[PDB]
C-alpha cells in the first residue's frame, strides 16, 4: 500500500514536510517542530507542526504550534530556532511572511510553561522584532531563518539571519539587551561573494578534542579550546555546507580557518540528499544534535499520488574530529534500541573478485548494518588521476561494473533477489601518487539501478573519506524502505539517499556484501540487525 | 532591457522574449515579475493541454492511447493543481527553489506525456512542446533568484 513510507524515520502521517524547526530540550522532553503543508503533498501554506519525544526516536503528535494568526505572519510561518534563556525559559524566533509578502522576524513563547509538551504558543504584540526597511536596506525577499541566539560576554544577545545582496550570501547579525529590542549590526558575522542566498544559517561552538556538545553561549576557558562552526544551506546547489573557524568576539565576526571558504567548495555534513539542517544542545546527555531534511527523489506525481513528501534523517550527535579538519556525525544512540534482539553476524569471510555474499535472516528493507573491511594488498591500488577532484563525478563515471585494484567493495542494499534493482554503498581505494604510501578512500552511494521506474531521481553520490586504509574500513547503513543513510569511517563521510524500488519491498528486499575489485577483500565483521518500527507522529 | 538580458540567459531567447512582451507587467517588472509572467504562460498552455486531453478520453481512444491519455491527464492535473500554484506562492513570498522545483516538474511531465506516444507525434504535441519549452525558460529565469 505505502511501500516507501519509513518504519523508524520521522515523518508526518501525510502531506509535505521540509525544514526542521526549533529543535530543543525542555523539562527533559525533546521538541521537533517542522515546516508542514496542512493540505497538500507539495510546499505551500507552510506552518510549524509539532511533535515531542523523550528518546529522539518515538514521537507524539501535537496541534500546529505556530501558524498565521496576525499581520506579521499572516502569509506564512517560515523557519526558525529555539533559544533557551538563562532562566530556563524557551523562546522561538521565526520568519513570518507579512501582509506585503515581505520576510520578517517574529518571536513566540510558551502560553503555559508548566505544560511540558508546550502545545500552545503566544506571540508578542511588538512583532516583527526585526524587519527590512529603507534604513537597513535589507532585501525583503531574502531575509529569513533566525538561529538560536547566544549571550555574549557583554550581556548583549546575538542572533543571525540568512540573507543575500546580489550574488553575495550574508549572515546578518542583530544584537539585543532584553531579547525584545533588536538592533542591526553594521557588519555581518560573515559573508561570501558568489555563493547566493544563505538559507538556514547555524552558528555553534565545539570543543577541540572530545565528542561532547558545548552550550551555545559557552566560552573557551584558559584550559578549554573551542572552535566555532558556521553552517549555511545554499539556494544555489541545494546542499548544506560548514566551515570550522574562530569567533572573533571583539569584531563579532567569524574567521574560517586557513583553507576554508564559506561557499560551495566547503565541506558538507552529508554528501547526498540533505538540506535545511539545524543543531541544538541536548543538555540532558551533553551533546550537540543535528536535524536534517531529506526531500523525495520520486516524481511530484508520485508524491501527490502517495499523499506525502519529505522525511527527516535520523538525528545525529556531532562533534569535532581529532584532526580538527572536519566534523564527525553519528546517529544518536537511542536509535539502537530499535535493533532486534537477534543480530545476524558474519566474520572472517573472503570476498574474492566478482563475488557477493548475501546476509540472511534480517528484515532487509528495515535494518541497521555495520561492517568492517580489511584490504590485504594496499600497494596493488591504482594511482588516482590528479585531475579527479570531485568525488561525486568519479562515482558517476566509474560505476560498480568498472573494476579497480581495490574496489568496488561494500554493500548492496534494498536489492531484489536477482539484482534487477539494488543500491550500492561502496569503497574504492586509490594511491594518492605514484609509489606513494598515502592513499585516497572514495565512498559512493550509487542508486543508478535502485528502481525499475525511470521517473525517480537516480543521481549517484560520492565523498572522500579521511581514514587510513592500513586499518580496517568501517561502514554503517541505516535502511528504511525508501531511505538509506550511509556512514563511512565511523562518521567521517555521510551519504543519505532516497530510492523507490518496484521489486525490493518488504520481504522481497535483500542485503548483500560484495566485491567487484581485482584484489580480494576480507569482511572482518558484519553485523546486520533487523529494525523494529518506531511509534512516530 | 532587464527583459533582454534575462532572456539571453535562457534556453530559448525568442520564446522568452515573445512571452514577456505579451504581458505589460514586464515593462517595469523585476526578475520575480518576469518569472510570474512565465508561470502564467505555462498555466495557459497546460490548461489547453488539460482540456484537449479530456476530449480524446471522452471520444473512444485507441488501445495504445488510453494508457498515455490517463497518465497525461494526471500529469497536467498535478501541473495545474500542485506545481504552478506552488511556483506562484514561492515567487510571491520569496522561496525561489520551490518555484524551480515546480518548473522542473512541468518540464519533465510535458516531455514524459509527449513521449508516451509511439510514432511520436501526439494529438496535442504543440501543447506539450510549449509546456516543455516554457518551463525551461522559466527555470532559467528563476536560477537568477537563487
Ligand atoms: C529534492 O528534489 C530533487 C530530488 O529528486 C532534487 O532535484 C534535482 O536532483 C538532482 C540533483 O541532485 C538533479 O539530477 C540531475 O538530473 C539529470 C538527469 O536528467 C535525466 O536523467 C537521465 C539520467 O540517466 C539522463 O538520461 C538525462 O539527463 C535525463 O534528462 C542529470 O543530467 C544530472 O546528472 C549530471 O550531474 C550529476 C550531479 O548532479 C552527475 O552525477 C552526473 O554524472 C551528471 O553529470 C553531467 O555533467 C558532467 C559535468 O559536470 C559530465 O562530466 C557528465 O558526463 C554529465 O554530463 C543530475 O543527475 C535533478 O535533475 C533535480 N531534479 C529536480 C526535479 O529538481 C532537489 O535538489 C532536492 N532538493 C532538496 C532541497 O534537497
Ligand atoms: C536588494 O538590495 C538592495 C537594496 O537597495 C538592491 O540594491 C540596488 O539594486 C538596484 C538594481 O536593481 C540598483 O539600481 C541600486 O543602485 C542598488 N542599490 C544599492 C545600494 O546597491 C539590490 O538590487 C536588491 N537585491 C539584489 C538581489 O540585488
Ligand atoms: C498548565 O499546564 C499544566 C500541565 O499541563 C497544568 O497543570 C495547568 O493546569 C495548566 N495551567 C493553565 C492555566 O492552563
Ligand atoms: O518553508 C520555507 C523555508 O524553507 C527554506 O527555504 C529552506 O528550505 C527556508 O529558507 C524557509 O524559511
Amino acid at each position: 500500500n505505502q511501500p516507501y513510507r519509513t518504519g523508524f524515520h520521522f515523518q508526518p502521517p501525510k502531506n509535505w514536510m521540509n525544514d526542521p524547526n526549533g529543535p530543543m530540550i525542555y523539562k527533559g522532553i525533546y521538541h521537533l517542530f517542522y515546516q508542514w503543508n496542512p493540505k497538500g503533498a507539495v510546499w505551500g501554506n507552510i506552518v510549524w507542526a509539532h511533535s515531542t519525544s523523550t528518546d529522539l526516536i518515538n514521537w507524539d503528535p501535537h496541534p500546529p504550534a505556530i501558524f498565521p494568526s496576525a499581520p506579521f505572519d499572516i502569509n506564512g510561518c517560515w523557519s526558525g530556532s529555539a533559544t533557551i534563556l538563562p532562566n530556563g525559559k524557551p523562546v522561538i524566533l521565526y520568519t513570518g511572511i507579512d501582509p506585503k509578502n515581505q520576510q520578517v522576524q517574529n518571536i513566540a513563547e510558551p502560553k503555559n510553561l508548566s505544560d511540558p509538551y508546550l502545545r500552545e504558543w503566544k506571540k508578542s504584540p511588538l512583532n516583527p522584532l526585526m524587519a527590512p526597511d529603507a534604513v537597513n536596506g535589507i532585501n525583503a525577499s531574502s531575509f529569513r531563518d533566525p538561529t538560536t541566539a547566544w549571550l555574549g560576554q557583554d550581556k548583549k544577545w546575538r542572533v543571525i539571519i540568512g540573507s543575500k545582496i546580489h550574488r553575495r550570501g550574508l549572515a546578518i547579525t542583530y544584537t539585543s539587551k532584553d531579547f525584545l529590542k533588536w538592533e542591526k549590526s553594521p557588519e555581518p558575522l560573515h559573508y561570501d561573494d558568489g555563493s547566493g542566498m544563505w538559507e538556514c544559517p547555524d552558528f555553534f561552538p565545539v570543543t577541540r578534542f572530545g565528542s561532547n556538545g558545548v552550550e551555545t553561549s559557552s566560552f573557551g576557558e584558559p584550559n578549554e579550546i573551542l572552535k566555532h562552526v558556521l553552517k549555511i544551506s545554499l539556494d544555489d546547489t541545494k546542499h548544506d555546507y560548514y566551515t570550522i573557524g574562530t569567533y572573533d568576539r571583539v569584531k563579532d565576526k567569524f574567521v574560517p580557518d586557513n583553507g576554508f571558504k564559506m561557499d560551495g567548495t566547503a565541506p558538507r555534513y552529508d554528501y547526498g540528499k540533505y538540506y535545511a539542517s539545524k543543531t541544538f544542545f541536548d543538555s540532558a546527555k551533553n551533546r550537540r544534535i543535528l536535524w536534517g531534511w531529506t526531500n523525495e527523489s520520486s516524481s511530484v506525481e508520485d508524491d501527490v499520488e502517495k499523499g506525502w513528501s519529505g522525511i527527516q534523517t535520523i538525528p545525529r550527535k556531532i562533534w569535532l574530529d581529532r584532526s580538527g579538519k572536519q566534523l564527525i556525525q553519528w546517529p544518536v544512540r537511542e536509535v539502537e534500541r530499535l535493533r532486534t534482539k537477534q543480530v545476524k553476524n558474519l566474520r572472517n569471510k573472503v570476498l574474492k573478485s566478482g563475488s557477493r555474499l548475501e546476509v540472511y535472516g534480517v528484515t532487509a528493507a528495515q535494518a541497521d548494518v555495520e561492517v568492517l573491511f580489511k584490504v590485504r594488498d594496499l600497494e596493488k591500488a591504482d594511482v588516482i588521476e590528479p585531475s579527479w577532484t570531485d568525488p561525486q563525478l568519479i562515482c558517476s563515471k566509474m560505476n560498480v561494473s568498472v573494476k579497480s585494484g581495490l574496489g568496488p567493495f561494500g554493500l548492496m542494499v534494498l536489492a531484489s533477489k536477482n539484482l534487477e534493482e539494488y543500491t550500492s554503498v561502496y569503497f574504492r581505494i586509490f594511491k594518492a601518487r605514484q609509489n606513494s604510501n598515502k592513499y585516497v578512500v572514495l565512498m559512493c552511494s550509487d542508486q543508478s539501478r535502485s528502481s525499475l521506474k525511470e521517473d525517480n531521481d537516480k543521481t549517484t553520490y560520492g565523498a572522500f573519506v579521511d581514514i587510513n586504509p592500513h586499518q580496517p574500513l568501517s561502514l554503517r547503513a541505516l535502511i528504511d524502505h525508501s531511505v538509506v543513510e550511509s556512514f563511512g569511517g565511523k562518521g567521517r563521510a555521510c551519504i543519505t539517499s532516497r530510492v523507490y524500488p518496484k521489486l525490493a519491498i518488504g520481504k522481497s528486499s535483500h542485503l548483500f556484501a560484495f566485491n567487484y575489485g581485482y584484489q580480494s577483500v576480507d569482511v572482518l565483521n558484519l553485523n546486520a540487525w533487523s529494525m523494529n518500527s518506531a511509534q512516530i507522529s | 532591457n532587464l527583459v533582454e538580458t534575462t532572456c539571453k540567459n535562457t534556453p530559448n531567447y525568442q520564446l522568452c522574449l515573445k512571452t514577456l512582451l505579451s504581458d505589460k507587467r514586464s515593462a517595469t517588472g523585476d526578475i520575480t515579475t518576469l518569472a510570474l509572467i512565465m508561470v502564467d504562460a505555462i498555466k495557459a498552455k497546460a490548461n489547453q493541454a488539460a482540456v484537449t486531453i479530456s476530449k480524446l478520453r471522452h471520444s473512444n481512444p485507441p488501445a495504445a492511447w488510453k494508457g498515455p491519455l490517463k497518465n497525461c491527464a494526471f500529469s497536467y492535473k498535478v501541473i495545474l493543481t500542485a506545481s504552478l500554484p506552488e511556483a506562484i506562492e514561492a515567487l510571491t513570498k520569496g522561496d525561489p527553489k520551490f518555484a524551480e522545483d515546480g518548473m522542473v516538474g512541468s518540464s519533465g511531465d510535458a516531455q514524459e506525456c509527449e513521449e508516451y506516444f509511439k510514432g511520436s507525434k501526439s494529438p496535442f504535441s504543440a501543447l506539450n512542446i510549449a509546456v516543455h519549452e516554457l518551463s525551461d525558460v522559466g527555470r532559467a529565469i528563476v536560477r537568477n533568484l537563487l
